[PDB]
């Protein structure tokens, strides 16, 4: 009943960093989507030449949300190139920085970056002015709630980042992990500050968010009806276990077409025909990646480039993990799928692939994790030992390679250095929001962001709401996916 | 402050940042950002927390700015990139018109208050601008000096500030206006200022002069691991001697730690941050 209409949205807010998002619209659907990414630093050029230890601070800069994922990925590359050998407790208590900094970014995206897509803030700025017609669909006891737990959440989330300073010393940006470990040993005093945070930070995530996720969402049913996309994964996997390194909290694979696979590295090209960046580096694999910006470019729209897998276009983040690694669900999330849902589960497959790869499941997805987390941190706090080593002091090669591989809150993150004269040849990045907010490859592929918008119901074009709330659901940060 | 007081508008504007300035400022213990937020000032545009988005958000932010002329406050979070004619930041499209951070910079920095450069991007070029690099990325007040735009800047600095900075400048500025008006109290603001455009209050002070581990430094006893917290960290690069923040007393996060206590300063504050600091691992 109705023809097109193309609407620009510039800038999309409450992510991190700078993204237009350009969707066409007809008959109240989206059917066609390019999402831009505007702002370029150039951190794999910055780096060149420096002495690599330098790398794990300078990476924390591309982004002040999840610097600690940056600052692991780069330890761990550093690790594996200087043949450095991280004490036990020093891989334990990596572990603690980088897993108190999940909690924060869980609860800092839902409360402060997604609620006010379903809630109604007080009647001052930042809260209004907003769209006339929001699609704000709570009860004013439930919407009350809402602003209630996001006022709470400002102080849980920087009490979680209390957490990461104890023994990372300040957030953002960790000074507390380096090469061969972690700068200092957790005390035994130290370690009782560390739980005691940790315990409101955990009765504020099964009391208040995991509650409150499952209940908004069961007031927008219809939101876990779209933004599916191409239903299609990748973890790379995260938290080292033990020293093997073949044992993780968050296990690698691909998931794509309905089907498991597993990671293989060598399968990621880098792709740049809608990017920003010189023709002749189109196609290369993160070890022989090369960043040169070309911004005057014609027929590119993004400063991100185009990461394919095995030529597969594949999201991360909490669902792409969950979805990959299958645990149980939550307590309460079992309640509350079968009460306000009529769902019956154990695990979180059992959502069902449909529900599971859509904008609200996505949501509930980082819930589910945060929650997981939990039991993850309280299992390192009986594995620390107060007063053990956490630090080896290697020298710096003249000529080595490594890579890292983690998790960040977002998704998927490697980082590969390269030294040759005991400087930095080249450092290359394949991060998270990469994955999931990239532009067109060079055979007119979408990304999995601009995939899963298409779909999205537009009912009205004046409030075109869902177009924002489908990408927020995605946890983007900009600064990240471009480096 | 009080829901119903007097809180004056504020634009915060995103350059060549990390977010890192947002979220430190998240961090504020007292007062508290909610306190902040509702008692003190107006966050009329912040593109990380604000309700509405694209140029819907712009065009509030210009209609506030009309009705404030010469009276908002811009907070700037990054360097402001001037190679490419500006495109290497673009911060919003209103009219079909892509805006960039150097034309947001021009509209708005005439017209504003004061422009307070938070972080050291913002205030001194910082990691944006360091070797390497190829954007032009440029300090707040280089530009908006070659642009003949004359509005006064604080710096505000650090790799990230500590919330205190932020919040404490704001606070040191609405009480010189409170008690001079707008010019005379901005006078009362720049007294206070040091050569790089740094309060001091909070960067008045060396680190290395202050630190607890002082008397190591001078007996020549240096730590040769991370881990031994008795030493001077000097060898392992600590960047102390030659940094002017009050880290070593109000510290980091709720003052459960700091960077000296942990690891090295690296000289975050500082104007030849990073590469004036670095390498960040040795002296
Ligand atoms: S070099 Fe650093 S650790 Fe040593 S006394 Fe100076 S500021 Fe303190
Ligand atoms: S101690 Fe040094 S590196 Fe740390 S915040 Fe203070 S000035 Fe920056
Ligand atoms: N989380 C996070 Fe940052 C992103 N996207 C990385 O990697
Ligand atoms: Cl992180
Ligand atoms: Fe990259
Ligand atoms: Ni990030
Ligand atoms: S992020």
């Amino acid at each position: 009943a109705t023809g097109r209409t193309t609407i620009a949205i510039d800038p999309v807010t409450r992510i991190e960093g700078h993204l237009k998002a350009e969707v066409v619209v007809e008959n109240g659907k989206v059917v066609d989507a390019r999402l831009s990414g505007g702002m370029y630093r150039g951190f794999e050029t910055i780096l060149r030449g420096r002495d690599p230890r330098d790398a794990s601070q300078i990476v924390q800069r591309i982004c002040g949300v999840c610097p600690t994922a940056h600052s692991t990925a780069s330890v761990l590359a550093l690790d594996e190139a200087f043949g450095a050998k991280v004490p036990n407790n020093g891989r334990i208590t990596r572990n603690l920085i980088f897993g108190a900094n999940y909690l924060q970014s869980h609860i800092l995206h839902f409360y402060h970056l997604s609620a006010q897509d379903f809630v109604q803030g007080p009647d001052t700025a930042p809260f209004v002015p907003r769209f006339p017609k929001s699609d704000l669909r709570l009860s004013k006891e439930l919407n009350k709630a809402g602003v209630d737990q996001y006022i709470e959440a400002l102080e849980v989330r920087r009490i979680c980042h209390e957490m990461v300073a104890l023994f990372g010393g300040r957030m953002p940006h960790v000074q507390g992990q380096v090469v061969g470990g972690a700068t200092e040993i957790p005390t035994k005093e130290k370690l009782v500050e560390y739980a005691a945070r940790f315990k409101k930070v955990r009765d504020f995530v099964e009391q208040k968010y995991v509650p409150v996720v499952y209940t908004i969402g069961s007031k927008y049913k219809d939101m876990f009806k779209v933004g599916q996309g191409f239903k299609a994964a990748l973890c790379v996997g995260a938290f080292p276990l033990d020293n093997s390194g073949k044992k993780h909290l968050f296990m690698p694979g691909v998931y794509a077409k309905g089907k498991d696979m597993p990671f293989d590295p060598s399968k990621i090209k880098e792709y740049v025909k809608y990017s920003w960046f010189a023709e002749e580096t189109t196609g290369l694999n993160y070890k022989e990646g090369k960043t040169i910006p070309a911004p005057d470019k014609a027929g590119a729209y993004s400063f991100v480039k185009a990461p394919r897998y095995d030529g597969l276009s594949l999201e991360v983040g909490p669902l792409a993990r969950m979805w990959v690694n299958n645990p149980e669900l939550s307590p309460v999330g079992k309640k509350l799928l079968k009460d306000l849902f009529g769902i019956s589960a154990k695990k979180f497959r059992d959502l069902g692939e449909e529900a599971a790869f859509s904008l609200m499941g996505r949501h509930v997805a980082r819930a589910e994790e945060t929650y997981y987390m939990l039991g993850a941190i309280e299992g390192w706090l009986k594995e620390i030992k107060a007063g053990e080593d956490t630090v080896v002091m290697p020298a710096v090669p003249a000529s080595a390679e490594g890579t890292g591989f983690t998790e960040a809150p977002r998704g998927s993150l490697l980082h590969y250095v390269k030294v040759k004269d005991s400087k930095i040849d080249n450092y290359q990045i394949v991060s998270a929001s990469l994955w999931n907010c990239n532009p067109r490859d060079d055979m007119g592929q979408r990304g999995a962001v601009e995939e899963a918008l298409i779909g999205i119901p537009v009912d009205d074009i004046q409030n075109p709401v869902n177009v924002a709330r489908l990408i927020r659901a995605f946890d983007p940060x900009l600064g990240c996916a471009v480096h | 402050g009080t829901l119903t007081g007097e809180r004056p508008p504020v634009f915060w504007l995103q350059g060549q940042g990390c977010t890192g300035c947002s979220v430190t400022l998240l961090n504020s213990v007292h007062p508290s950002i909610a306190d902040v937020l509702l008692k003190v000032i107006s966050l009329e545009f912040h593109p990380t927390v604000m309700a509405w988005e694209g140029e819907h958000a712009i065009e509030h932010m210009r209609k506030v700015a009309e009705k404030f002329k010469g009276k908002f406050f811009l907070v700037i979070e990054g360097s402001v990139p001037v190679e490419a004619d500006g495109k290497y930041c673009i911060i919003g499209e209103a009219n079909h018109h892509e805006i960039s951070m150097v034309d947001a910079l021009k509209e708005f920095g005439p017209n504003a208050a004061a422009v307070l450069a938070v972080g050291t991007c913002a205030a001194y070029g910082g990691i944006p601008a360091a070797e390497g690099s190829e954007t032009g990325a440029t300090a707040v007040s280089k530009f908006l000096g070659d642009n003949g735009i004359k509005t006064p800047v604080v710096n505000i600095p650090g790799c990230p500030p500590h919330p205190d900075w932020i919040v404490g400048t704001v606070v040191l500025a609405l009480d010189a206006i409170k008690k001079n008006g707008l010019e005379g109290g901005l006078a009362e603001v720049v007294k206070v200022l040091d050569s790089d455009g740094r309060p001091t209050p909070f960067f008045g002070r060396n680190i290395h002069e202050n630190c607890p581990y002082l008397d190591k430094y001078d007996e020549g006893v240096m730590s040769a691991t991370f881990t031994d917290k008795v030493g001077c960290r000097y060898d392992l690069g600590c960047k102390g001697p030659m940094t002017m923040a009050d880290c070593f007393e109000r510290k980091w996060n709720g003052g459960v730690n700091w960077c000296v206590q942990n690891a090295v300063c690296i000289g975050c504050v500082e104007p030849d941050f990073p590469d004036g600091k670095s390498p960040f691992y040795q002296a």
